[PDB]
């Protein structure tokens, strides 16, 4: 452990995330703790909606997640969809469903 | 305009499916998330400095941020993932 | 003057098959021109907002940005335009 | 087959698709009119429409599957102008 | 104008109600309620009598905005009677539920 | 520091039934009581929640009108007249 | 006595106050002069506006001092100010007076 | 704790209607309204100028996020005001 995200066992790049909390207009100060727990969050939400778009990738016999298996990553998981309840993903298309009452 | 964190994104995705790839549109909706979830957290994080007159953001700011923003179960996970980070960033100080 | 009525550019066809993505068994006639007006007042809330950036910055060129950030003044946040 | 079988199987289809559902040049010609009439000499980059476009496909596929409620609410099968504006006045798009 | 059967009554409650801007939940079950609630996310919590208030002044605005929005929803199945089915459709489109 | 219980059954029919009338509402099904008294509670909860997560991060052990400002903008709800 | 920011401006608004208020909130490294003279002049004038329409609901009903029923009534006949505050409550506001159609009698 | 603007919305009260007072109640809200268009105005100005990279928000951020905020005719007015306020000031 050398930069400051191997020090805190991260992917995720603490040096930046503190630069951008820095420049934002956010506070006076940011201390030294606020980008490593920011960084740690995002890396840990990234990995969730990989985890589960992985997952849908692999259902449809894909080795490559395109949007679509975002799309169904976070629309079938009840607290992605609650998170990114106002996102609209490009290309993403929508879960097949149909309202039972319509059914022959 | 936006950050890109695509490397980063290539990184996590290697660890959690190791045999799966990520198409370039895929990837502009990853960056898109990080941007969006980084924005709401700090957003909500300078509110509540603001709110307490503090000058300064800390990990507490960023914590109770977290709470906030993220649905009761998915909190847990992120604020425990954090609170690990910062305690091993402080270890081997 | 000029007859400008582009909305009229959006098919029948076209709005069938969003009503079918959208799970929509059957339509009425009546449908279509309803929608084509609630499309163009959409649209037109949103590119108000998005040329306002453009002119803000004194450009001449409507970049995806600039929609991205009118769509969440709408309360829309559009993922995939960033790069 | 039976128009409720056809319809069936064109929302089968569609769900399972991702394609932007409405021609591309109609879809920038409405844009760019819109556009002017705002201001005039404005250019739009092509990613630009095209953030419009998945925007604008976006809402009104949602705006259907609530008016799809709204009708089967009322024990129809069929859409209805009542039913878009009964979804678009509880959603806060109207007044 | 009709004379005087449940229906007259109603309509006399709606103008009675919608004229005044008295908060309709009695106070100090309200008030139990608040502390019940809290009970949970802390021992120990104490409310400012206006936080209270606060709180009541926005669930009873929620509520009132969900029941027109649920009447809507009646009527456009051709009802005068509001149901479980109605706030369930209302909750849906608003995004509460959906 | 009693243990409280069943209090949302303080929010009774004729309080509903008041309230569904401020919202022009001419007849109410017998289902209704219950079906408000489960969204009413839904709704408390999470800005209560919220509001106390304000105050603990403050360290108060006392909810002011502010935290349940804070709160309810945090849902998308500007309540004016608490701010002083 | 150095001549206020606000009469300067033709104000009752706080210019000095706004300014410092703007620099306070950390939403920019630096804030122009200019900038709050046309902050102040736009509360001013929403507020005018909506005194303006409150004053009138308080003498529409017989009354001389506007209280929160009157803001309300105010902003939600008013096209323009209820979308402004859609998202909105006025405590101990009410609702307007407005029956649905249907529920009336023939 | 939110700031006071009370002194500020009576004046502006008396050039409106000099006949009529306001229950400390209704000021409450008018407080709350102030509080809350300021707060609006404010954060977008402050997006634009962090989408411009501007280290500076001036009366042209302030102009476009209320362009941008305000429905209508309330914004041409608004704008108009604002515009006014500022020739004034700068000649005086
Ligand atoms: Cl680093
Ligand atoms: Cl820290
Ligand atoms: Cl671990
Ligand atoms: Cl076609
Ligand atoms: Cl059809
Ligand atoms: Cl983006
Ligand atoms: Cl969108
Ligand atoms: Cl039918
Ligand atoms: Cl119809
Ligand atoms: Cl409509
Ligand atoms: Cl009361
Ligand atoms: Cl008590
Ligand atoms: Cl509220
Ligand atoms: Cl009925
Ligand atoms: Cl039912
Ligand atoms: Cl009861
Ligand atoms: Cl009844
Ligand atoms: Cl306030
Ligand atoms: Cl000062
Ligand atoms: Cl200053
Ligand atoms: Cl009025
Ligand atoms: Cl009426
Ligand atoms: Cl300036």
């Amino acid at each position: 452990a050398k930069s400051r995200s191997s020090r805190a066992g991260l992917q995720f790049p603490v040096g930046r995330v503190h630069r951008l909390l820095r420049k934002g207009n956010y506070a006076e100060r940011v201390g030294a703790g606020a980008p490593v727990y920011l960084a740690a969050v995002l890396e840990y939400l990234t990995a969730e909606i990989l985890e589960l778009a992985g997952n849908a990738a692999r259902d449809n016999k894909k080795t490559r997640i395109i949007p679509r298996h975002l799309q169904l990553a976070i629309r079938n998981d009840e607290e992605l969809n609650k998170l990114l309840g106002k996102v609209t993903i490009a290309q993403g298309g929508v879960l097949p469903n149909i309202q039972a009452v319509l059914l022959p | 305009r936006k950050e890109s964190y695509s490397i980063y994104v290539y990184k996590v995705l290697k660890q959690v499916h190791p045999d799966t790839g990520i198409s370039s549109k895929a990837m502009g909706i990853m960056n898109s998330f990080v941007n969006d979830i980084f924005e709401r957290i700090a957003g909500e994080a300078s509110r509540l400095a603001h709110y307490n007159k503090r000058s300064t953001i800390t990990s507490r700011e960023i914590q109770t941020a977290v709470r906030l923003l993220l649905p009761g179960e998915l909190a847990k996970h992120a604020v425990s993932e954090g609170t690990k980070a910062v305690t091993k960033y402080t270890s081997s100080k | 003057k000029v007859l400008r009525d582009n909305i009229q550019g959006i098919t029948k066809p076209a709005i069938r098959r969003l009503a079918r993505r959208g799970g929509v068994k059957r339509i009425s006639g009546l449908i279509y021109e309803e929608t084509r007006g609630v499309l163009k007042v959409f649209l037109e809330n949103v590119i108000r907002d998005a040329v306002t950036y453009t002119e803000h910055a004194k450009r001449k060129t409507v970049t995806a940005m600039d929609v991205v950030y009118a769509l969440k003044r709408q309360g829309r946040t559009l993922y995939g335009f960033g790069g | 087959y039976r128009p409720g079988t056809v319809a069936l199987r064109e929302i089968r289809r569609y769900q399972k698709s991702t394609e932007l559902l409405i021609r591309k040049l109609p879809f920038q010609r409405l844009v760019r009119e819109i556009a002017q009439d705002f201001k005039t000499d404005l250019r739009f980059q092509s990613s630009a429409v095209m953030a419009l476009q998945e925007a604008s496909e976006a809402y009104l596929v949602g705006l259907f599957e609530d008016t799809n409620l709204c009708a089967i609410h009322a024990k129809r099968v069929t859409i209805m102008p009542k039913d878009i504006q009964l979804a678009r006045r509880i959603r806060g798009e109207r007044a």
